[PDB]
């Protein structure tokens, strides 16, 4: 098809700045295969001397001066086109990689995490030996073969017609047994997949397995699936080696037929012995080459395909609205909700949110409570632009709310997640995050308003430690404290609270909702219970989507 | 077959 | 590996009768040679027939003896895989022995041919002339040096290079599982910056290693040049000289070629064999690491002195002295502190784990001497966390049964445990497959399943506990008015370690233990209207 | 058998 002729362009496209290296590496190629082709020639002539000193001394000399030459060349050739393909992984990972975060948080509320790793690191690297692996081997190979046979037939212009004959029964069952392999090998992976969901589909009902005292069936389950996956592999190990029986004959017979009509045309006399010996030697050479030439043709495919399949990816358009622009100097810090509705993209036409409307003021610190099957979440969310609310409208300052800045907002306006994220980095970088430039006095006055420094200041070298991995050494309790420190660092203008207190102090609570960063600034608070009712100036209950 | 780069 | 003592020494002769066979076409075509210096056809005809004779020959054995190898190493692999996964599953790695096995079959194969091979070859140059063969020898170490030590440091540099960009994958992969946050706190540029970042280490481990491959390639080719050239020489001197005639020389230089080709095979294929070999050990160490007949039991079960502690010691145990007991056709609950850890009990009364003292028969038979097949169907119930395994709900919902149940008896077991509507609602009936490991299952659907799988098989006792917990309250006041409308209150044994007090209210006689015995107990209404602890929980 | 980079 067409496609495959675009998704090609597209890769010449990709390592257009790669000329200097590609340039190296195609004139070294040609100097080693044209050094490669001409040895024989020279033995055979030296040879049929031997049976002058001049002409002797000539013929060694050339003879080691090609074969020096094609040793250097070939190397040089490998070490140019290695360097090439690395360049041009590094070089579509990052594209890769910085395509993605722009996408929609839809994208990543539905496709799996698995199919990203996979295209971050095998197909990216399956579409990137295209150019410097398959185009180059064909290439030479093919080449390679074109001089063989004109010096074939240079050399004898009746015997190279046998080879000529000879080789499409080559070809075919080449090809034949390509096409085999190629999908015993998927069906052996599938099978194998197959029995690896038995063992966990065990481990995940284990308690239950135990308590019927079912091991037994489970055991004769994978059993079967074991069996079922060795027919396969017996299945491919045999076909492979009938492969190899039926080339063996065929090869022992082309060379007994090469070997007769070659004898008994010298004995005739339109011959030499030394011409017989390249012939000989050209003839056993070129098949290799016809053979490897097939295989690396059917294998480029493979890359092609990746090459679309991470392509599929990079291209998709995203669901973002339009970009603001928007940066006042002092939000007010007024918030209105009016006749909003929300319904989610991935489960349509099952409205989370009925017309809701409610107004925030700066020191009037609000409370929403009621369950609405977990949709207090719902409403936090979409007040960050990270949802566009399907009605209504959602204002900040008598301007709506996607009309301000991505950079500018998240500074005024910061949330605190139910379930706290950490990331990998040092103490230091996590409650630093998203900030340009920070001071550790900052950092201290940061963790001092969430009395998260009764654990911090014990650590060695104070906030330059590592966090374990995804925050693997703290605890539930010490989580929370550092993620609230992540907030005041940035002296928000509007909060929001995602039931903190339920793991936190109610003390410190009522701290973090009487402080600085709350003494004038708007703050949102989520509550599963009465406890907001001790502060709350303008209490708020809504269920089914609907306020009370 | 004899795949070197 | 024993009982296929047999077939793999039948092997073990075929691949040596292949590896004399093969050594027809070099030796032959030197004495073709020597034919065309001093030219009948007779012998002509003669070493054209054996030349083909024998190649043909060792092909078919060779094929013979790959065909029985393969097919005895399947059954091999297949057993150990399944051993290997019913020890884990009793225990309480799979895809380790399965990603193994092939790799270490292949390579074993491969090594066994290959100096089978060069075995003969040394002999045949050997037998046809000792001073070329020394020569050969000698100076064959000299020239497989450098080469291993550039293809060590090589190999080092890929394996750094491969590394590292694991390394930046998960880089990768971390930001991307997060991404609310990311977005939330508008960090994608740091994000990017990162990955960057990791992409400039790797952007210099890549230049070395490709000078390291050319120059591995240069040592290489020299190498391989400079060996020929060596005894190419001297065979040339010897042959002037006149000891010895083309066709040995001819034949010397193809055996020797095809020496130097096996021994380079046997050299880069012995280490995936040391390593598969040292990696199965761990496999072999994780591996390594009869009852009275029943009839019937009426449901009576007592306790005395019974003692049961955790799998790590005796002394995590939780009941010291416990004096439990549940009257045929009576139902009754028991209650205690959360850390006491009473729910082991019902373990002990499911015969899991034997009783670290006294005794624990029930209806005047010793508990573990009854056979574990029948007891299994006969004193189980539902879990304390119910779930829906994998397969098909009519198979679901009757999991760990000898005799797959009738359509009917699926359908009365179901509607007794309220489980009927669900499967009447589900799409396409009984056929329809769960979702693996409840993916898609919901609490009171898992509820009906756990009880109609715990109510087919028309238990003995009945051991369920907290499976109102995690379902719905329309749910739990089903199951509590289906238990209680039970015939003449089912008319067995029910030792619910129930949840809530509307379970209790209906109680035979509730009870509560304190420092692993019995410490209060009695009539419901009793306990609730006095000093007992059901009245402290109901005021408090 | 005889071996086969693959």
């Amino acid at each position: 098809q067409v496609n495959n002729k675009v998704l090609m362009w597209r890769l010449l496209k990709l390592s257009r700045p790669d000329l200097p290296l590609l340039v190296a590496a195609f004139f070294f190629l040609v100097l080693a295969v044209l050094g490669e082709t001409l040895i024989p020639h020279y033995s055979g002539r030296v040879i049929d001397i031997l049976g002058d000193p001049h002409a002797f001394a000539s013929a060694i000399f050339f003879m080691c001066l090609f074969s020096f030459g094609s040793s250097l060349s070939a190397g040089c050739r490998g070490g140019c086109f290695t360097y090439t393909m690395s360049r041009i992984n590094l070089r579509i990972r990052e594209q890769l990689f910085s395509s993605l975060l722009r996408q929609d948080l839809g994208f990543f509320q539905e496709t799996k995490t698995g199919e990203l790793n996979s295209r971050l690191s095998s197909d990216t690297t399956l579409m990137s030996n295209w150019l410097p692996l398959n185009a180059n081997v064909l290439l030479r190979s093919l080449v390679k073969v074109v001089g063989l046979y004109g010096f074939m037939l240079s050399i004898s212009p009746r015997l190279t017609l046998l080879s000529l004959l000879h080789m499409p029964f080559t070809i075919a069952a080449e090809k034949v047994y390509n096409t085999r392999h190629q999908e015993v090998l998927r069906e052996i992976q599938d099978a194998v997949a197959r029995a690896g969901q038995v063992v966990r589909e065990a481990v995940g009902g284990l308690q239950t397995v135990r308590s019927f005292g079912a091991e037994e069936h489970e055991v004769c389950r994978y059993k079967e699936a074991l069996e079922q996956c060795r027919q396969l592999y017996w299945r491919r190990d045999l076909e492979r080696a009938l492969y190899l029986l039926v080339r063996r004959v065929l090869h022992l017979g082309v060379q007994m037929l090469m070997l007769s009509c070659g004898l008994q045309q010298m004995q005739d006399g339109e011959l030499t012995q030394g011409s017989l010996l390249s012939f000989m030697i050209y003839q056993e050479s070129v098949g290799s080459y016809v053979q490897t030439l097939v295989y690396i043709y059917g294998d480029m495919l493979s890359n092609v395909g990746a090459a679309e399949k991470v392509f599929s990816y990079m291209d998709r358009q995203p669901n973002l609205p339009s970009p603001g622009t928007l940066a006042p100097t002092t939000l007010q810090g007024v918030v209105k909700f009016q006749d909003v509705s929300f319904a989610y993209p991935n489960r349509p036409d099952r409205p989370v949110l009925k017309g809701l409307t409610f107004t925030l003021r700066p020191g009037e610190v609000t409370a929403l409570v009621g369950p609405n099957g977990s949709g207090k979440s719902t409403v936090a969310a979409l007040l960050q632009n990270l949802y566009q609310p399907t009605g209504g409208q959602v204002l900040l300052d008598e301007k709506p709310i996607s009309q301000y800045e991505h950079c500018y907002l998240h500074s005024q306006v910061v949330s605190v997640g139910q379930e706290p994220v950490l990331f990998s980095g040092s103490v230091r970088n996590n409650i630093a995050y998203g900030l340009q430039s920070c001071e550790d006095d900052k950092v201290m006055a940061a963790a001092q308003a969430a009395h998260a420094d009764d654990f911090i200041q014990e650590m060695e070298h104070g906030i330059y430690t590592d966090v374990g991995e995804k925050g693997s050494q703290l605890a539930a309790g010490q989580k929370q404290r550092l993620a609230i420190a992540r907030a005041l660092v940035r002296d928000p203008r509007v909060l929001i609270l995602d039931e903190a207190t339920s793991a936190l102090d109610v003390q410190c609570e009522q701290a973090l909702q009487d402080w600085n960063s709350r003494g004038d600034r708007t703050v949102l608070v989520i509550a599963h219970r009465l406890q907001t009712v001790q502060r709350a100036h303008q209490i708020l209950v809504l269920q089914e989507g609907k306020l009370q | 077959y004899s795949t070197e780069l | 590996l024993g009982s296929e003592t047999r077939r793999l020494s039948l092997f073990l002769v075929l691949v040596v009768l292949s590896s004399l066979g093969e050594m027809a076409i070099p030796f032959f075509t030197g004495r073709l040679t020597d034919w065309i210096l001093q030219d009948s056809a007779d012998t002509f005809t003669r070493n054209l027939t054996l030349m083909s004779i024998l190649t043909i020959a060792s092909a078919v054995l060779e094929f013979v003896g790959d065909g029985i190898y393969n097919n005895t190493m399947g059954h091999v692999h297949s057993h150990l895989q399944g051993e290997v996964f019913g020890a884990v599953l009793r225990q309480e790695v799979t895809e380790d022995t399965s990603t193994l096995s092939d790799s270490l079959s292949e390579n074993l194969s491969l090594f066994l041919w290959y100096l089978v091979r060069g075995l003969c070859l040394l002999g045949i140059m050997l037998w046809g002339s000792v001073s070329l063969t020394m020569v050969t020898l000698i100076t064959l170490p000299l020239l497989f040096l450098l080469p291993k030590k550039v293809g060590k440091w090589y190999q080092l540099l890929e394996v750094q290079v491969r590394e590292s960009l694991a390394k930046s994958s998960q880089v990768a992969i971390e930001a991307l599982s997060a991404m609310p946050t990311v977005r939330s706190f508008a960090n994608e540029e740091g994000e990017a910056q990162k990955f960057r970042e990791k992409l400039q280490e790797i952007k210099t481990l890549n230049q070395k290693e490709a000078v390291a491959y050319a120059v591995n390639s240069w040592t290489t080719s020299i190498s391989g040049m400079l060996l020929k050239v060596g005894i190419l020489y001297i065979g040339g001197q010897l042959v002037t000289s006149g000891a010895v005639s083309s066709g040995n020389l001819v034949t010397f230089v193809l055996y020797q070629m095809q020496f130097t080709q096996a021994v380079e095979v046997l050299l880069s294929i012995y280490p995936r064999v040391q390593k598969a070999v040292g990696s199965s050990e761990k496999i072999f160490e994780y591996l390594d690491r009869g009852l009275l007949t029943p009839l019937h039991l009426e449901g009576l079960v007592q306790f005395q002195d019974v003692s049961f502690a955790y799998p790590n010691r005796p002394d995590v145990l939780v009941l010291q002295g416990l004096t439990f007991t549940l009257r045929p056709g009576e139902v009754t609950a028991l209650v205690g502190p959360n850390g006491s850890g009473k729910s082991t009990v019902a373990a002990l009364l499911q015969n899991l784990y034997q009783p670290t003292g006294g005794q624990l028969l029930l209806d005047g038979k010793p508990l573990p001497q009854y056979e574990h097949r029948y007891l299994h169907r006969q004193v189980a119930a539902v879990g304390q966390e119910p779930q829906v395994f994998g397969r098909s709900l009519q198979e679901n919902i009757a999991y760990g049964l000898t005799q797959k149940p009738t359509m009917e008896e699926i359908t009365a077991a179901a509607v007794k445990s309220g489980a009927h509507s669900f499967i009447s609602g589900l799409p396409q009936g009984y056929d329809t497959e769960v979702d693996e490991a409840g993916s898609q299952l919901s609490g009171g659907q898992r509820q009906a399943v756990a009880l109609a799988r715990a109510l087919i098989r028309k238990p003995c006792v009945l051991i369920l506990d907290d499976a109102t917990s995690a379902l719905d309250a329309n749910s739990q006041l089903q199951v509590e008015q289906l238990l209680y409308e039970s015939p003449e209150r089912y008319s067995r044994s029910v030792l619910l370690i129930t949840q809530h007090l509307s379970l209790v209210e209906q109680a035979d006689h509730i009870l509560f233990l304190e420092g692993g015995a019995i410490r209060e107990g009695g009539t419901h209404q009793q306990l609730m209207e006095k000093k007992g602890c059901y009245w402290a929980m109901v005021q408090a």
